[PDB]
């Protein structure tokens, strides 16, 4: 369960996000939709405490900021530096870094998870490649593989279906369905309004405030979308 | 030329210490330098070096260790920069330039009262050909401490430089490693006062790193190459300065720049 | 201490040339400096100052004019800075750092082979007390040329600095006025070598302008203030260095830095600290 | 008559705009709409030639790039630095600079236009004031006054109604309605989907490609909108 209380984030003068109170239940694949730049992606950063925010957030009778080991955050591809010298397997292994303490190294059991995570997303033969050499769809699968090795009960993605090939989308989506089958919560910030009932069983419509929230067929309506995107 | 240099390294004592000190500065500045250019701190690297001068100057007057004053005045500049941004209209690049030039001017005056102008020149541009034993052992000691700190927090410095946004999501103290990295920077700065000098430290930080950045397929590989190009440039630079009787500090920088110029064309990644 | 300084300016010919050169550098550097910090070129101001040195040194040994060498090596740097970015994964700031320090190091080598150790120290840090008449009159000539060039293209420099996207929509050559300021910057740099020296040129550009930026309500008002702060800081620093027997270039910069520090708190626009307090 | 023909743009590898072909007749107040970051704003820049682009655009036979004096561009407020030292009247006067040749200054003739432009947008008392000392609504009206002094036949506004009060919004829209009555084309990139049939008589729905184009009532429909915002993959 992801409960939120009066979460707000200020851009500079006006509020980017305004008083978000919500209670999300799992297991689920939930979709955060709405206009670009109007709260979607900020909600995830304010929830995890990545940026300064005014409200609170909880994960199962415990605060989110004291439970970051239970969450896996997958950021947008745009933010990541592709020129940085790093192989695919080394990028995937970054997900294991929290579990490794100081004065310790990655043993053979840890590389087992990296080799298994790549096989799940179909990048076993791209292990020694540089991340600059991969395509947009392939690179998302590396970030999903990096997320899998954390073994989080909660998964937070940010526009993972934005600008990718259909072969990657199939692999990514099948992986997320399996996480829901494993009794885990998936919260995705969707880039547009494509395939809403296919991707998501719960939908959270956002434009500064929460316009609507609930199961897809009920909440993904003509009226709610007009209220969100139409603004006035 | 080469025979005279090898003969000099056996008979002359300062040339032996000049070689050893130049190797250590080249290795450590190369390793730290990788993190500087990958995180986009090349500008801040130059400013911190200038901010070290008033600390090292004031440290000699009070009779303290140069490292203490450098860390204090080094981080003071960084604190002033952010304070200018947050409490005024002045932008970042202007605020960095103002504080570094102001601190450098403050350092020149503070050196002027206690020390002479020849001492100011040596702190600012090298004195590679007259480093003492006590200075060499301190350089090797502090230089080893920098390499150890990088080795201990390698995974933590890796993940924060590459994907800081993921490190924040994992709950890592991202500011701690940012300040740790700036402490290493100030330790290299005072260490570099016995080869290239305060003004040309940035060159030995970023140029060997940028050269290694053209070849490297990992951070560990990059640090190895950056320290190799840093060490080799420091050796050949000393050879040029010794043989032709010219500024060795500048000869070391030009040698590092020449490797970069060559690597710009011949590197596999630059071709494809 | 104040009395004998005024008396020295009446007697001595070297202190007169020091005053006039310090004034002219302070005015012109502060005038150009306004455009440097408004257009976000504070880094480039420091880089070109270093890039000029090898051109000035190479122009001396070849027996050419000092201003010609500064432009060639000044433009060579700007070419490399853009060329590094366009043909590699090396970032902009790293390309500016590498090319500036490399040109600086080259300049020290070229000066060392030709001229003495004292000449290198003076080129880097100042020598305001030993400027010849020919150097003074050329400084006034090139300094006045810089001012009247800004006066002619004031309207064109205004739009391009404030709103470059509007300038492109009107069909203005934005690249022309960018290179104009960099041509002016090199002329200021070689001029500023006399007072503050190669190492502290950047201070004379940005520090007076930054101080004037806290007060000014217009570009014309900002230039007037930036030149006034620069000129005043140049005179006080000369008075400080000559009297107390300390570095004139550093005293001039510290005076400018103290004007900024004082203005940082007492300026009307800065007194919007009440906004952040509540 | 604006005339776009096979215009394309690429910021980095991928295509921002894909084969834009269009002919817009005036006078009109046309609204460019669609997802934010999909092409709306890039079209105005590609049309004017502010950025590199594969294609050409024309204005009444003659080309756009060779007739920039006939156009006026009003960019987003975010691009402009509010802290820059410049008064309101001095900011409005920038529109006249193209009319002034080199070695020439603004006489009394030109400053009369500036004050009249401010009287139209209702900022005659703000002439001797900093642009930093203004609200979002007021600053937008200064940019519209800056547009008026150009006396352009074509007007391009990038999200003018984004983040302004209703008093400024009505004053701005009255000014643009007057420009329509003068016999001039007004092309506006809208920030959302608010007051579309009220403001605009023509609509240009853009998401990389041109999804729909024509009169508002005919084109501003749920079928066209859901194709754009759904990206050719909208589920009911
Ligand atoms: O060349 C002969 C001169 O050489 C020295 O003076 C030199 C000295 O080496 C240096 O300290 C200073 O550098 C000042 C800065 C040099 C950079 C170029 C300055 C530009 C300024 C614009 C006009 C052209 C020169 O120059 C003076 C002469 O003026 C000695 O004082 C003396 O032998 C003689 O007066």
């Amino acid at each position: 369960m992801i409960r939120i209380e009066n979460l707000s984030v200020s851009y500079k003068e006006t509020l980017a996000l305004k008083d978000i109170s919500l209670v999300l239940h799992g297991p689920t694949i939930t979709g955060i939709i709405g206009p670009n730049g109007a709260g979607k992606s900020t909600l995830l950063k304010g929830m995890l405490g990545i940026i300064p925010h005014q409200g609170q957030a909880f994960l199962d009778d415990k605060e989110v900021k004291k439970s970051l080991h239970r969450i896996a955050y997958v950021e947008q591809k745009i933010n990541i530096d592709y020129n940085f010298p790093i192989k695919v397997k080394e990028c995937v292994s970054l997900g294991l870094f929290p579990s490794i303490p100081l004065f310790r190294s990655l043993k053979a059991k840890h590389w087992k998870k990296v080799q298994e995570a790549l096989e799940i997303v179909g990048l076993a033969d791209y292990a020694e490649r540089q991340i600059s050499q991969l395509s947009g769809g392939q690179f998302q699968r590396v970030l999903i593989a990096r997320c899998l090795v954390q073994e989080a009960d909660y998964i937070l993605l940010d526009e993972p279906f934005a600008g990718i090939d259909s072969v990657s989308e199939e692999i990514i989506m099948n992986t997320l369905r399996d996480l829901k089958k494993a009794g885990k919560t998936v919260l995705i910030v969707h880039h547009d309004l494509s395939k809403i009932p296919h991707y998501f069983d719960q939908v959270l419509l956002v434009n500064r405030e929460v316009i609507a929230f609930g199961p897809t067929k009920e909440t993904f309506t003509e009226t709610n979308l007009k209220e969100a995107y139409g603004n006035q | 030329m080469i025979a005279e240099f090898i003969d000099g390294l056996q008979k002359f004592h300062f040339l032996q210490n000049a070689l050893i000190t130049a190797i250590v500065v080249g290795i450590v500045a190369g390793a730290v330098g990788c993190f500087i250019i990958l995180r986009g701190m090349s500008l801040m690297g130059d400013a911190i070096s200038h901010a070290v001068l008033p600390g090292v100057a004031l440290s000699f007057i009070l009779g303290l260790d140069f490292f203490i004053g450098a860390i204090v005045f080094g981080l003071l500049a960084a604190i002033i920069i952010t304070y200018i941004k947050g409490n005024s209209i002045i932008k970042s690049d202007t605020a960095i330039g103002i504080t570094s030039s102001s601190f450098l001017a403050l350092g020149i005056i503070l050196i002027g009262v206690a020390k002479s102008s020849t001492d100011l020149f040596h702190i600012l541009f090298g004195n590679i050909l007259a480093v003492q034993d006590t200075d060499m052992f301190i350089t090797m000691g502090v230089g080893a401490a920098i390499l150890l700190l990088i080795w201990i927090f390698f995974k933590q410095l890796l993940i924060t430089s590459f994907d800081e946004l993921l490190a924040k999501a994992m709950g890592m103290p991202v500011n701690f490693y940012h300040y740790l990295l700036m402490v290493l920077l100030t330790l290299v700065s005072v260490t570099a006062m016995q080869s290239v000098g305060t003004i040309l430290i940035v060159a030995m930080l970023i140029t060997p790193a940028a050269t290694a950045y053209l070849y490297a397929n990992s951070l560990k590989s990059m640090i190895f190459l950056s320290s190799t190009f840093g060490a080799t440039a420091s050796v050949l630079g000393l050879f040029i300065g010794y043989s032709f009787n010219v500024a060795a500090g500048s000869s070391i920088v030009l040698t590092a720049a020449s490797f970069f110029l060559i690597s710009f064309f011949i590197a596999p990644k630059q071709r494809y």
